């Protein structure tokens, strides 16, 4: 489980950390967000390799852009890069669920990007096996005006619920903020410890 | 496999291989493939060991039941193992692959037939069954000779049925010869040595 | 990986003086007995043999390449042949890169050689080119009509390896439906390589 | 594989199912009762083949009123329960009933089962079946509280049911949600 | 017709504040079969790491090939050897470069970094890289994993420190792990290549192991 | 799949004249989690104990069977079943169903009726029993709990130690196990009573 | 692994005591040398359960008819009920026998394939572990070898498999059938089963971190305690 | 297969898309616009595979634009179309673009081009690509009167949206309708 | 097919039957499998008609191609067809299904070599090939002898094909001969008529 909103304070990224092969938990501090650029991360959801090694190549991409050009490079083009080098491999099988999430010269973005060529814009989104309860909870527990430790924790609840319900989503939640100053990774919070063992229902 | 059944003058000559192959790899090199259904009825077995001992159990209870309700248990008892051995494989054609020469002795005389894998039944004076009994085919055409006695028949049977041996994987091992007359059945074993020739006839 | 004019069994093992190699000369087509006097064994260098357990055709094709490689290197190096471990990665690179191209070669590559330094090295590509060196190597039922027969003399006497080759290929000639003919025996040793005559090696058929 | 929820309170089941039917791509109709009232006491929700559903409820239905005629005495909750399962897991190893059912009851005590289509039981403060499972179970998990009053429950199952509809892609045209309590079951409109 | 042979065998890599145990069985088997009883699973790579490659031999040994070809390469092009983070990060790219027609090999890149810290590395076929501290590959690797977890704890509270182990204590973490998995792996045994990379180099050591 | 359709995890161990029985509390639908209350250890008598591990609708379709017939036996014989009699009896009722197997492993643990030895008999989905004297593990984290038990049981744990590795050694392998885990419980059945521990297993 | 040869007086079955759980070692111990009568042992390869319960019907028929007939169960009798039964599942009783025993006909091995088919050979070995085992069976076996030869034999049978099987490994165990008085042949037939015949050495657990190191916590959510009863 | 439809009127055409994107069985977004503006005359609506169609409209624009600028003249809408369709005939042969489009356009007249992923061009005046288009084509064909306000074509093109919505099991969250004109292509809102 | 390369001390015999066989039709049953490939080089063609055809066709071209640089037209031409046969065998292993046996005279002398459809090249004294060579090869092996001049070597040859006719559906009509000396190649027709034996030394 990966999932990434924009409130009004900034961009919270939460990701789980485990990697499961079939049914056994390959990895539990996998790290399922990558910087792309200083206001910029690229989440991780799908093949491990695929998300991690285009990830990293979209961040050469970009920076390889910024070098050589002085106009920033936004978050949408950080996307359609990544879209158009999954789309040259389409029928090749790749795993990439991955979101793109930052600050650019228009605020903050995020885009949902799949090895499918899939590139949606949107204000929240959740990739990964655990997609459905990390939704389940921010689309209901979501404020545009939340607190940055409001919506810090509602990425870092979102994602623990998923790794409860989600057998392929566990380990530590990873929560960034993103603002306009930048991508700031607030923690790794064991999911461990999030759970409520005083409540009994779940 | 190689089986070949000779129904001579004075006898029926059932030679066969004693390899039993899974593969490449033999679980069975001394395999007695001509099942003795009674003294002297023998059910040379082709193809799947289940199936073939199957079949010759199976026979043997037939023939068993045809004799419940009569005393003359010498009479057609071949051509009954050979009908049954048929009526077997053609019931039993989706499970059972097997093949049997059932030859020997009866009231009839000397008599072997051959029940394919199809389930067809037919009575030969010179019958051959198996992968070996292939490589073997025009050598039985050129020297099977329909005089041949039980000697001369076992003779030929011993050399045809070491040639399938030679060119057959799936063929090995001893020469397993039932030799049924009047008198009954006697059993032989041609192990290598004392087979005819070896693989040095190959090329050579 | 297919099959179908297969050279048998190989039972290759360290002895004191060298590599005892020992091989049917039969090809089989399928499970018939195809060829006779078909050593499975090729002499690529004096003190280098390859054999090889499955497709025939691939081991000629990968003879062929093995000595085409080694003249091209005897070329370079005003006739010295490639070294048995030399041999033997090019051997594991070439079916490694048919594997990878989905055309292996199918057969099990035995590399019998004395290396210049006088080491005894005897390793085996598969069909996949995955590859190792042992003291002893069987492909085919060499492998598993094998038991302890080997290992336990493997390094051993000239007599001893000898005898638990025989023992294996008693059993494989036993319970190998492909086993024809005699094994032929060949000691790959310091002093170059030996064919030493075949033996027809007879299981014991007292057992009926 | 329809979308039917249940959310078991302190006493009281809000049990919902996706009331929309349809006929491949075509919503046939929109205020279809999936959930089988079995009993006075016990609703069965249930997601799978409008047919085997059908049949399904209509077997345990008449089943529970043989036992209720035949014996006096009412089937519990939990004694339902595993008859349905015992239904379901001797079908499994027959002939499966491809339906996936939560059992809510009320027979004193508030209970809701998993059941699913094998013969998985599973009492259950709160469940699905269909893939709303992947989209209420977070909610639930969010948002339950032990001793929920029903309008709590109710306002819970609104959220759960609204989650499916905005974040399901297959989304129901709309639910019919019935409390079960000790007034029986009744068709409570969520709004 | 798959390419691979899914040879087995189990590698068992902890990493420690100035240590790498990798300890790998070096049984070359497949289909019940061994090929080989003594077969190096584990390389050193340069005087800064070692990779450690369980599955199928033939990609073991190709990607291995290739890794020491690529270190060369760097060796020479940089006049200083590849360090453990760039041999992890080439290790990563070079079993993505066959993404689609992967080294079905499973990779352990452990080293000794710059800082004369232990790095461990875990690698899936396809080039997923996992910096951790402890990882199993191999027909063993569901047999060992938990085995590390108790010795470790890191699964079970994975935002505590990494209890860091003795050398020799993982040392013995490793051979008691790889212990277990021969007695219950059958494609794991006839010897335990425990290497140990400090800032003293690369150490190897033979352990018997089951052989049935 | 469905033996990996509700991830189980089963572990039995033996201990100085106490034996446990520790399973993951999930009742997972593949990646869902449903429940974290799931009973997959079931006494079968005052001193024995049956953790199925695999599908839940096995688990209790197996449970309730074997209830039947021990309670059947227990009314019939006036006296309890005995742990290698229970364990012949689940032999029996999983390969009655050998051709429609079960898709559940029992792990029985109990206590021997007169020397309180602990025993442990876990077998595959048909019954083929294994009698382990140290550990009995079952479900889909079967291997982890194999390797982390092979390393850690030692003789003659006392039922706090055998408590200590049954937790352990079974959230080692239940935090392994995606689909097994969200908690656990371990039955310590020792010669004077049952310590049932709910013990904290990670819940992703 | 598993093996069964003839000596002179008797027959000497022999099995590894590995049982995989496909490629896990599921019991290291198992028992795969199986009464069938005090004159005919089984060993079994294949699905274990199947094994267990086809030599346990078979015993159990074999029972009835001794305790009926009063006869000693026959070698060949009891490999016909087994081929037959094995025949009957076409093979889906994955129950690879030999049937090693001794009755009025001396000392028979059979071998039944799990098809149904049967054969009496004066050595088998079965099982995955069954070409090793069979290397050891050809180039040792021997007419009237005496009973330690094929003991020893045996049990390098089933440990050439063992060694170079990974579906065979841990112990040897061995069952000698034999008649009580060797010079008597209506002398009764006993067996011997040796346990455990090997248990090499090398393939011991070397090496076990007796201070385990575990760092894994147990925190209990609740403990209930009852007496039992 | 994602509903788009398309409504040509005597100087206009509604071009409606399914607006909601989903991955698998979640909706993702609720907004997303599938009826790309190849130029300020032509709205292209499509269905199909999010990152196929994304692909496809990049390329159709882009080869537009590189139209309009390296000619200083613009594409007609049939010469547009005859392009896309040119475009899906060359994939289909060689890898086929698995969308279906509508193409609006307003190029002096009003135009709407049904085109399926293969390359089947067909001037239309109205139409869908689909499933909608088994639920809206009888709509139209009952309610499209020759010479339709755009008023009336807007209560057209609801009509059929709501079909869509009440009736395809599969039914969209919502639908971004544009109108293309002679002011160009602009968002309007069916309300 | 039936192929049968005989080197003799005096030449080299390539008897082959003339049945080409699609299904049980026979489309050519005047099929002429040994092609020549030169003057004194002959491939006997077993397999794909199209396929054994674009051997002959190749190594023809090949043949050419090796005396493009050469004057020794005669040198190794035997053992280069046998070499490029097996290396197109080899290279078109997926698409080509054919096995040729490439017998002659060149400047070493008599040659036969089986290029089996592996692509095994193996230079033999007595070749065979086909489907109806099997069922010679008992025969073969006993009626070979390695020193047949070309006229026994001959006769041989087409009382071998005749029984491979005789015994193989997919072998039939005439025996075609082809003898290569020093001083070139002579080929014979051996008519059913003219041909030793026919179908009635089948059991008799
Ligand atoms: C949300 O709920 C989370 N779900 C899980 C499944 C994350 O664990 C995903 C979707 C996640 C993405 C991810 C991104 C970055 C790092 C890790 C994980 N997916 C995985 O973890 C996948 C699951 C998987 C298995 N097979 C496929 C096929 C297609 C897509 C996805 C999968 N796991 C992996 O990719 C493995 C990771 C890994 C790391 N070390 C390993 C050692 C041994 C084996 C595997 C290891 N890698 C492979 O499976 C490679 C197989 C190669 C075969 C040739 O994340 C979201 C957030
Ligand atoms: C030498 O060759 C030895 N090889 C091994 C594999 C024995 O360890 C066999 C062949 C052996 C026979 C045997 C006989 C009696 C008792 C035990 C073992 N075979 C096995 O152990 C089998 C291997 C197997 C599995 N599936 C097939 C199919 C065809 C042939 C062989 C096999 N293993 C089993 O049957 C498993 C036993 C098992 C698994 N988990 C367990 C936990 C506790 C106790 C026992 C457990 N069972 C399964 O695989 C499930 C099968 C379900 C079928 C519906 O012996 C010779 C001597």
């Amino acid at each position: 489980t990966t999932l990434s909103f924009i409130y009004n304070g900034g961009i919270v990224v939460a990701v789980d950390s485990r990697a499961t092969g079939g049914q056994f938990i390959f990895s539990q501090t996998v790290m399922k967000i990558l910087p792309l650029a200083p206001n910029m991360i690229g989440t991780m959801a799908g093949g491990a390799a695929d998300c991690q090694y285009w990830l990293r190549n979209l961040s050469r991409l970009i920076q390889l852009h910024k070098f050589r050009y002085q106009q920033p490079l936004t978050v949408a083009a950080a996307s359609k890069i990544l879209v158009n080098e999954l789309y040259r491999y389409k029928g090749y099988n790749l795993s990439i669920g991955s979101m793109i999430c930052g600050y650019d010269n228009t605020g903050p973005h995020i885009f949902y990007i799949d090895n499918h060529g899939s590139r949606i814009a949107g204000k929240r989104f959740s990739v990964g096996s655990g997609s459905t309860h990390a939704y389940g909870v921010l689309d209901t527990c979501y404020r545009e005006d939340m607190t940055k430790e409001e919506a810090c924790e509602l990425g870092r609840r979102a994602i623990y619920h998923a790794t409860y319900r989600d057998s392929g989503s566990g380990g530590r939640v990873s929560v960034v903020h993103i603002t306009q100053n930048g991508v700031e990774w607030i923690d790794k919070t064991d999911v461990f410890d999030m759970h409520d063992f005083s409540k009994t229902t779940f | 496999t190689t089986l070949l059944a000779i129904q001579c003058t004075d006898g029926v000559v059932m030679a066969s291989d004693s390899r039993t192959s899974s593969g490449s790899f033999i679980p069975n090199r001394a395999t007695n493939k001509i099942t003795e259904i009674q003294p002297k009825i023998f059910a040379a077995r082709c193809g799947n060991a289940a199936d073939t001992q199957f079949l010759a159990r199976a026979v043997k209870n037939y023939l068993n039941a045809l004799n419940i309700t009569r005393e003359n248990t010498d009479d057609s008892t071949i051509l009954v193992a050979s009908n049954v051995i048929r009526s077997l494989i053609v019931r039993y054609r989706q499970y059972l692959s097997a093949g049997v020469i059932v030859g020997g002795w009866d009231s009839a005389g000397p008599q072997v037939y051959s029940i394919e894998v199809s389930g067809m039944a037919i009575k030969k004076k010179i019958a051959s069954n198996g992968s070996g009994s292939t490589y073997i085919q025009a050598y039985i055409d050129q020297n099977y000779r329909e005089d041949m006695t039980m000697e001369e028949a076992t003779k030929f049977a011993i050399a045809a049925v070491t040639g399938a041996i030679i060119r057959d994987g799936s063929s090995g091992g001893v020469v397993n010869i039932v030799q049924i007359n009047a008198d009954g059945a006697k059993r032989m074993t041609v192990r290598p040595a004392q087979q005819p020739f070896n693989y040095d006839i190959v090329k050579g | 990986m297919q099959v179908i004019t297969a050279s048998g069994a190989i039972v290759a093992a360290k002895y004191d003086g060298g590599i005892l190699l020992a091989s049917d000369l039969s090809i089989t087509y399928g499970s018939m007995f195809r060829h006779n006097n078909v050593s499975h064994f090729v002499e690529v260098a004096p003190n280098i043999i390859i054999g090889a357990s499955g497709e025939f055709a691939d081991f000629q094709t990968l003879i062929e390449v093995i000595k085409s490689v080694i003249l091209q290197q005897q070329c370079k190096h005003n006739g010295e042949y490639l070294t048995a471990s030399e041999v033997h990665n090019y051997i594991k690179r070439y079916m490694y890169q048919c594997r990878s191209n989905m055309k292996p070669l199918s057969c099990k590559v035995i590399v019998a050689g004395i290396n210049p330094d006088g080491s005894k090295f005897l390793a085996c590509t598969d069909p996949y080119g995955a590859s190792w060196e042992s003291d002893h190597i069987g492909t085919g039922f060499g492998k598993y009509l094998q038991g302890l027969q080997i290992a336990d003399v493997v390094n051993g006497s000239f007599d001893d390896v000898k005898k638990g080759i025989t023992e294996v290929f008693r059993a494989v000639n036993a319970r190998n439906t492909t086993a024809n003919g005699k094994i032929e025996f060949i000691t790959v040793t310091p002093q170059g390589i030996n064919h030493l005559a075949p033996e027809q090696i007879d299981p014991n058929w007292e057992v009926v | 594989m329809l979308s039917i929820v249940g959310l078991q309170g302190p006493d009281w089941v809000l049990i919902a199912a996706d009331s929309s039917v349809s006929s491949s791509i075509i919503c046939m109709s929109e205020n279809y009762d999936r959930i089988a009232q079995l009993d006075d006491r016990h609703a069965l929700a249930m997601s799978g083949e409008t047919g085997d559903c059908l049949q399904l409820s209509e077997y345990l239905q008449g089943n529970v009123a043989l036992y209720k005629f035949r014996n006096g005495v009412e089937l519990s909750s939990d004694a339902l329960a595993h008859f349905i399962r015992h239904t379901m897991a001797k079908a499994v190893r027959k002939s499966p009933y491809e339906v996936n059912m939560l059992l809510s009851g009320y027979d004193g005590k508030p209970h809701l089962y998993f059941m699913d289509y094998l013969g998985t039981l599973q009492s259950i403060p709160y469940g699905a079946q269909g893939y709303c499972q992947y989209f209420v179970m977070s909610v639930f998990d969010k948002h339950y509280k032990e001793g929920l009053t029903l309008e709590d429950g109710k306002e819970l199952m609104k959220l759960a049911l609204n989650q499916i509809k905005q974040r399901f892609t297959v989304a129901p045209h709309g639910f019919i949600v019935k409390l079960v309590d000790k007034n029986g079951i009744t068709k409570i409109d969520l709004e | 017709w798959s390419p691979y042979e899914m040879h087995g065998g189990t590698a068992i890599g902890i990493c420690g504040d100035d240590y790498v145990v990798i300890g790998a069985d070096t049984r070359l088997s497949v289909d019940y079969s061994i090929d080989s009883r003594h077969k190096a699973r584990i390389f050193k790579m340069n005087s800064n790491c070692m990779i450690s490659a369980t599955g199928f031999d033939g990609d073991i040994d190709a990607f291995i090939t290739r890794m020491r070809s690529i270190l060369l390469n760097y060796e020479n092009q940089h006049f200083h050897e590849m360090s453990v983070e760039s041999v992890a990060r080439c290790v990563s790219n070079t079993l993505y470069s066959k993404r689609f027609f992967p080294y079905y090999i499973n990779i352990l890149v452990g080293g000794i970094n710059s800082e004369g810290k232990g790095k461990l590395y875990g690698y899936d076929p396809v080039g997923t890289i996992e910096d951790l501290h402890y990882d199993s590959n191999g027909s063993g690797s569901s047999l060992a994993a938990p085995l590390l977890d108790s010795a470790f704890g890191t699964i079970h509270h994975n935002t505590r420190p990494f209890p860091a182990v003795s050398l020799q204590d993982a040392k013995n973490i490793v051979r008691d792990a790889i212990c277990s998995v021969t007695e219950r792996d059958i494609y794991t045994g006839d010897a335990l290549q425990l290497c140990v990379f400090t800032k003293d180099g690369f150490a190897q050591e033979e352990f018997p192991l089951p052989r049935h | 799949d469905i033996s990996t359709y509700n991830g189980s995890c089963v572990l039995a161990m033996a201990g100085d004249h106490c034996v446990a029985i520790a399973s993951d509390r999930r009742l997972g639908v593949n990646m869902l989690t449903v429940s974290k209350d799931f009973k997959r250890i079931f006494q079968i008598n005052d001193r024995i104990y049956l953790g199925l591990a695999g599908l839940a609708t096995d688990v209790l379709t197996v449970r309730e069977q074997l209830r039947f017939d021990v309670n059947l036996l227990e009314l019939r014989e006036e006296r309890p079943i005995d742990p290698k009699k229970f364990m012949n009896l689940v032999k029996s009722t999983l390969y009655e169903k050998r051709f429609s197997p079960f898709f559940v492993t029992p792990v029985i643990a109990g206590l021997l009726p007169e020397t309180n030895e602990p025993y442990l008999a876990a077998s595959d989905s048909i019954g083929a029993f294994a009698f382990p004297k140290d550990f009995a593990v079952a479900g889909t984290c079967e291997e982890s709990l194999y390797g982390i038990c092979e390393s850690a049981w030692r003789p003659n744990m006392n039922p706090d130690e055998l408590f200590e590795c049954t937790a352990k050694c079974l959230i080692a392998a239940v935090e392994r196990d995606s689909i097994s885990g969200w908690g656990g419980i371990v039955y310590i059945i020792t010669q004077d009573k049952v310590i049932i521990k709910e013990i904290k297993t990670r819940m992703d | 692994t598993i093996a069964a040869a003839i000596f002179d007086g008797g027959v000497v079955l022999g099995a590894d005591t590995r049982a995989t759980a496909g490629p896990i070692v599921a019991v290291k111990d198992e028992m795969k040398l199986h009464y069938i009568s005090d004159n005919i042992w089984v060993c079994g390869a294949g699905i274990a359960a199947d094994n267990d319960n086809i030599n346990a019907v078979i015993s159990a028929k074999l029972r009835l008819f001794q305790m009926n007939t009063g006869l000693q169960p026959r070698v060949d009798q009891c490999t016909n009920i087994l081929a037959s039964r094995l025949f009957q599942y076409m093979g889906y009783i994955q129950a690879a026998l030999i049937v090693g025993g001794i009755d009025f006909q001396g000392p028979q091995v059979y071998q039944v394939a799990p098809h149904g088919s049967f054969s009496k050979q004066p050595f088998i070995a079965q099982g995955s572990g069954s070409l090793a085992a069979i290397s050891v069976l050809e180039n040792r076996w021997h007419n009237k070898m005496n009973e330690h030869d094929c003991m020893e034999m045996v049990a390098d049978a089933i440990y050439a498999g063992i060694t170079n099987d990974l579906g065979s490994g841990s112990h040897v165990n061995l069952c000698v059938i034999k008649r009580e008085n060797p010079e008597d042949k209506q002398s009764k037939v006993i067996y011997t089963f040796y346990k455990d015949y090997r248990v090499p050495h090398e393939n011991d657990r070397n090496f076990r971190l007796e201070p385990q190191i575990n760092n894994i916590d147990v925190e209990v959510i609740k403990t209930t305690e009852r007496p039992l009863t």
